[PDB]
C-alpha cells in the first residue's frame, strides 16, 4: 500500500493528492504502534509540509496537518522530522488563515512539538506563537479550546529553562476566563498552566494575583475528582511563595475552610501540597498565624503529626514549627499550639525523622520553651513547665540523644535549647 | 524564608469512544479540490440538463460545457445527480438545483424552446433557506434520490427536501406530519452521534453516523429499508431508522438495493435482487428479495474505493483500479462482453444471458479512479483522467455520439470539449450524465495524448 499511496501522493493531480493523504493520515491514526517510522522512512514527510502552504487549498492542509501531528506525537526523535522540515511556522500560519477545523489540527501538532522538550517548547514561542493561540479562544466549539488550552499548558510549562516570561505572561488574562468553564478535561489543562506560571520570581506571582484568577482556584479546590484539585492546589501553593501581602488575598477567598476540606482526601498528594500550603501561610504576618488559628485547622494538622506518613507529617511539621513562630509578637500562639496536642507529636518525630526536620521540630520544641521561660518570670512560677509536659511526653530524652549526631546546626541548638532548659 | 517545591505531553490524535468514522474520510470522495468545468450530456426532456429552455439543448449526444455554471464565478465544487435533477454547492457553500421541480425536489421556486427556464436553467437556492450556513457550517455533501433531495452538513446536521415515491402513488415526505416538502427543511436528529455520509437510492436515502450505525429513510416495498413494513403502520414509522445494521464504514445505494461496507473489511447488500445486482447468490430464479443483508465474495487483495450501482446493476471500485460488475445484461449495464461472459451468467427461460449475479472484474480496461451509474447506463473516468462510458444508449446518455445502440464494453468519451481535460467528479441520472473536472496544462495534455492516440 505505502508504494502506491507515495507514489499517489506525489502525483500531480490535487484529487490524487487529497485521497493520498488521507491514507497516510487514517494509519497515522490508528490507536495502537503507529507506522510513524515506516512512513517517515518512506520519505513523503517534506511533502506533507508542502501541502500545508498558504495556498494550498484547506481540505489538503486539514490532512497534513493531522498527519504531521500524529508524527510529532511520537519519539522525540520523530518530532525532530517535523521541526526539521521546517513545520512549526506553516503550523502557526494556518492558525490565522485556515478555518476552525484545521486550527484545531494545528494547535494540536503545535502542542506535542512545545511537550517534547524545553528547546522546541522556545521554538514555538521564537516563532510568535502566542498571539495566534491566545486569539483561538474567541470560538464556539469546546474541542478547538481544549486542544488550545492544552498547547497552552505546554508553552507555561518546563522549569529546568524556563518559557520567557515575556512571550508568556500574555496568556494569563485568557486564562482567568478558562477557569470559569465546565468541561472537565479544558480546565485540568487550565489549572496546570497556571500552577506552571504561578511558581517564579515575584514578577509572577504579582501578575497572576493581579489578574483575578485565586479567587476561583479556591472555589475548584472543591470539585468533583481529584484531576483538578490538584493542579488547583499546586496553583494556589505557588502563590503563597511571595510576599504576606500576596498570601493575605488568597486567605480572602475562603482559602483555609477550603484547606482543611483538602487534609481529608483520599488523595495523599492532596493532604501533603495543603499541608504544604498551610505551612507557608503560617510563615507571614502575626495576624495571618491567626488566620490558621481560627480556621480549625491545626486540630487536623496534629493528627496529622502523629499518624500520618514521613512525606506528609514533614509538610505538616513545617505547618506546627512555622506557626509557633509567631509567639514572639503573640505568645498565645503555643497557648492555642499546646492545648491540640502538639508536644507530644513533635518529640515521637525526634527519632523518625532528619537532620532537616530535626531542626524545624527542634524550633517548634524551642519556641514552645520559650513561651514558657516568659510564663515564669511575668507570671509567678518558679519552674517552666512547657518542659514538664515535653519530658511527660519523652522528649527531654530525645533531644538529650540529639547532642549525639553530628550535624552542626542540631548540635549546636540540641545542646543550646538543653542547657537553657534543663 | 519561603520554600518552593504524570501529566502526558505528547499527545496522537485519534478516535473518541465508540466512533469509527468522520466526516474527513468522506469528503475527499465527494468535494473537489478546486473549482470544476461542468459538462452536461443526455436528453433533458425533463429539464435534467441544465442547459437552457431551448429546445436545441434538450438533447445533447457528447459532453457540453455548461455555460450556467462558470468555472471562473459559480465555481463548482460538488454535484450530486438524482433520477431527474442534479444539486451542485459552490465554494462558498452554495447549493444549486436544476431538472424536474413536480415535487419540490429542487428545493426553490419555479412558477413564472419548450422546456421551463427556471427548471432547464441553473440557479442557487436561497441561502436563507439554510440556517447552518448563517450559524458558520459547510455542506459536505448532497444527496439526491428521484424525488428528494438531502444537504448534509458539518456539524452532522441534515437538510431534506421532496418526496419519496411508492409504486401506486406518492408515498410522502416525512411521517405523515408533511405530504411535499418544497423548501429545505430541518431533518429532527435520529442518533446521539453525527452523520458522515448519505446514499441516495430512487425512493429511499441512507445515514451513516460516525458509530457506525446505518439509518434508512423512504420507500420500504423491497427491503431497501432493512426492514419490513406494514400498510398500517407504513406513514408512521417514515423517518429515518435504523436496522440492525451496526459497524459500517462506507454505504452506498442503487434504486432500490443498497451496500455497506463494515470494520473488518465485509461488504454486504441487502434489497431488489432481480438481476442479481446485489452479487450475493449465484441463482437468480431464487430470490428476487434480499430481506437480510448478505456479504458479496470478493477477492482477498480487493480494497474497496468506491460503489456505484443503478437499477438493475453495480459497481464496486477497488483502491487498485480494477472494476468488479454485477447485474442486469439487457442493456450492457455491466460492461462486459459476450465472449468474456463468465460460467455463472443466468439464462432465461429462453436461453439468452440475462444478468451476471456474482461480482466481476472487468478486462482489457484502464484502471479507473472514479465511477458513477446510472439508472442503466454507467461512466467511470480512468487514471489519466479520461472518462468511460457504456450501457444503455437509446438516449446519449453515454455520450459517445451520434448513434443510438447500446454498448457492450466501457469506451472512451471523446470530443473536443473534454479531451484537454481531467474529470474529477462524476454523475449519472436516468437519461443523462454529469461531469466536472480541471483543464491540464498544454503540456500535460501533450504527454497523455502521446500515452492513448499512439
Amino acid at each position: 500500500e505505502l508504494p502506491q499511496m507515495t507514489q499517489q501522493l506525489n502525483s500531480d493531480d490535487m484529487q490524487e493528492q487529497l485521497s493520498a493523504t488521507v491514507k497516510f493520515r487514517q494509519i497515522l491514526s490508528r490507536e495502537h504502534r503507529p507506522p510513524i517510522d515506516v512512513v517517515i522512512q518512506a520519505g513523503v514527510v517534506p511533502r506533507l509540509v508542502e501541502f500545508m502552504r498558504e495556498n494550498q487549498p484547506e481540505m489538503l492542509q486539514l490532512e497534513a496537518a493531522w498527519a504531521l501531528t500524529n508524527i510529532a506525537s511520537g519519539t522525540s526523535a520523530q518530532t525532530k522530522v517535523v521541526v526539521d522540515a521546517d513545520a512549526v511556522p506553516l503550523f502557526i500560519q494556518l492558525l490565522y488563515t485556515g478555518s476552525v477545523e484545521v486550527k484545531e489540527q494545528a494547535i494540536w501538532a503545535l502542542g506535542n512539538v512545545a511537550g517534547d522538550s524545553t528547546d522546541y517548547r522556545d521554538y514555538v514561542l521564537q516563532c510568535n506563537a502566542m498571539e495566534p493561540i491566545l486569539g483561538l479562544f474567541n470560538s464556539n466549539k469546546p474541542s478547538l479550546i481544549r486542544t488550545a488550552t492544552w498547547t497552552l499548558s505546554n508553552l507555561c510549562r518546563g522549569k529546568k529553562p524556563q518559557p520567557d516570561w515575556s512571550v508568556v505572561s500574555q496568556a494569563l488574562p485568557t486564562l482567568a476566563k478558562l477557569i470559569y468553564s465546565m468541561d472537565t478535561e479544558t480546565l485540568v489543562d487550565a489549572c496546570w498552566a497556571i500552577s506552571y506560571l504561578s511558581d517564579g520570581p515575584q514578577e509572577a506571582i504579582q501578575a497572576v494575583i493581579d489578574v483575578r484568577i485565586p479567587k476561583r482556584l479556591v472555589e475548584l479546590l472543591s470539585h468533583e475528582s481529584t484531576l483538578v484539585q490538584t493542579p488547583a492546589l499546586r496553583a494556589v501553593g505557588n502563590i503563597v511563595t511571595g510576599n504576606d501581602l500576596q498570601t493575605q488575598v488568597v486567605i480572602n477567598a475562603g482559602v483555609l475552610p477550603a484547606l482543611r476540606l483538602l487534609l481529608s482526601s483520599p488523595k495523599e498528594n492532596i493532604k501533603k501540597e495543603a499541608c504544604w500550603t498551610i505551612s507557608n501561610i503560617t510563615a507571614g504576618n502575626t495576624e495571618q498565624i491567626q488566620a490558621v488559628i481560627d480556621a480549625n485547622l491545626i486540630p487536623p494538622l496534629v493528627k496529622l503529626l502523629e499518624v500520618a506518613e514521613y512525606k506528609t507529617k514533614k509538610e505538616a511539621c513545617w505547618a506546627i514549627s512555622n506557626a509557633s513562630s509567631g509567639g514572639l509578637q503573640r505568645p498565645d500562639i503555643i497557648r492555642y499550639l499546646v492545648s491540640q496536642g502538639c508536644i507530644k507529636p513533635l518529640c515521637d518525630l525526634l527519632e523518625i525523622a532528619d537532620n532537616r526536620i530535626i531542626e524545624v521540630t527542634l524550633d517548634a520544641l524551642e519556641n514552645i520553651l520559650k513561651m514558657g521561660e516568659a510564663d515564669k518570670e511575668a507570671r509567678g512560677l518558679n519552674i517552666n513547665e512547657n518542659a514538664d509536659f515535653i519530658e511527660k511526653a519523652g522528649g527531654m530524652e530525645k533531644i538529650f540523644n540529639c547532642q549525639q549526631n553530628e550535624n552542626d546546626k542540631i548540635y549546636e541548638k540540641a545542646y543550646k535549647i538543653i542547657e537553657t532548659y534543663f | 524564608v519561603k520554600r518552593t517545591v504524570h501529566r502526558a505531553k505528547k499527545m496522537s490524535k485519534t478516535h473518541a469512544s465508540h466512533i469509527i468514522n468522520a466526516q474527513e474520510d468522506y469528503k475527499h470522495m465527494y468535494l473537489s479540490v478546486q473549482p470544476l468545468d461542468i459538462f452536461c450530456w443526455g436528453t433533458g426532456s425533463m429539464c435534467e440538463l441544465g442547459l437552457g429552455p431551448l429546445a436545441k439543448n434538450k438533447e445533447v449526444k457528447r459532453p457540453r460545457l455548461n455555460p450556467f455554471l462558470p468555472r471562473d464565478e459559480a465555481k463548482i465544487i460538488s454535484f450530486a445527480v438524482g433520477g431527474m435533477h442534479t444539486l451542485a454547492l459552490d465554494e462558498e457553500s452554495n447549493v444549486w438545483s436544476w431538472g424536474c421541480n413536480d415535487v419540490g425536489a429542487l428545493g426553490r421556486d419555479t412558477s413564472n424552446g419548450d422546456l421551463n427556464e427556471l427548471e432547464s436553467t441553473p440557479a442557487k437556492i436561497p441561502r436563507e433557506s439554510f440556517p447552518p450556513l448563517a450559524e458558520g457550517h459547510k455542506v459536505v455533501q448532497l444527496a439526491a434520490t428521484d424525488n428528494m433531495s438531502c444537504a448534509l452538513f458539518s456539524n452532522g446536521e441534515v437538510y431534506a427536501w421532496g418526496t419519496f415515491r411508492c409504486n401506486e402513488g406518492i408515498l410522502g415526505f416525512y411521517q405523515d406530519k408533511i405530504k411535499i416538502q418544497k423548501t429545505p427543511w430541518k431533518v429532527p436528529t435520529f442518533s446521539k452521534y453525527n452523520i458522515v455520509q448519505l446514499a441516495p437510492g430512487k425512493d429511499h436515502i441512507l445515514f451513516l453516523d460516525e458509530e457506525g450505525m446505518v439509518f434508512a429513510w423512504g420507500n420500504g416495498q423491497q427491503n431497501q429499508l432493512g426492514r419490513k413494513v406494514m400498510e398500517r403502520f407504513r406513514l408512521k414509522t417514515l423517518d429515518p431508522r435504523p436496522f440492525g445494521l451496526r459497524h459500517v464504514k462506507y454505504i452506498a445505494s442503487g434504486e432500490n438495493h443498497c451496500f455497506a461496507l463494515t470494520k473488518d473489511n465485509k461488504l454486504v447488500s441487502w434489497g431488489l435482487n432481480q438481476f442479481g445486482q446485489c452479487g450475493v447468490s449465484e441463482d437468480v430464479e431464487d430470490g428476487a428479495l434480499v430481506t437480510k443483508p448478505k456479504r458479496l465474495a470478493l477477492p482477498d487483495n480487493v480494497v474497496i474505493r468506491s460503489i456505484a450501482a443503478g437499477e438493475h446493476h453495480s459497481l464496486i471500485l477497488s483502491q487498485d483500479g480494477d472494476l468488479y460488475s454485477c447485474g442486469r445484461l439487457d442493456m450492457f449495464e455491466v460492461g462486459i462482453p459476450k465472449d468474456n461472459l463468465p460460467e455463472y451468467t443466468y439464462k432465461d427461460v429462453h436461453g439468452k444471458a440475462r444478468a451476471v449475479p456474482l461480482p466481476t472484474k472487468l478486462n482489457n480496461v484502464p484502471k479507473f479512479k472514479s465511477v458513477a451509474a446510472g439508472s442503466h447506463h454507467s461512466v467511470a473516468v480512468a487514471q489519466n483522467g479520461i472518462a468511460y462510458s457504456w450501457g444503455f444508449g437509446e438516449t446519449y446518455a453515454v455520450g459517445l455520439g451520434p448513434f443510438e445502440d447500446d454498448t457492450e464494453v466501457p469506451t472512451r468519451i471523446k470530443n473536443t470539449a473534454t479531451q484537454d481535460h481531467n474529470i474529477i467528479l462524476v454523475g449519472c441520472g436516468g437519461q443523462f450524465s454529469v461531469s466536472g473536472g480541471v483543464k491540464l496544462s498544454d503540456e500535460d495534455a501533450e504527454k497523455r495524448a502521446d500515452e492513448m492516440d499512439d
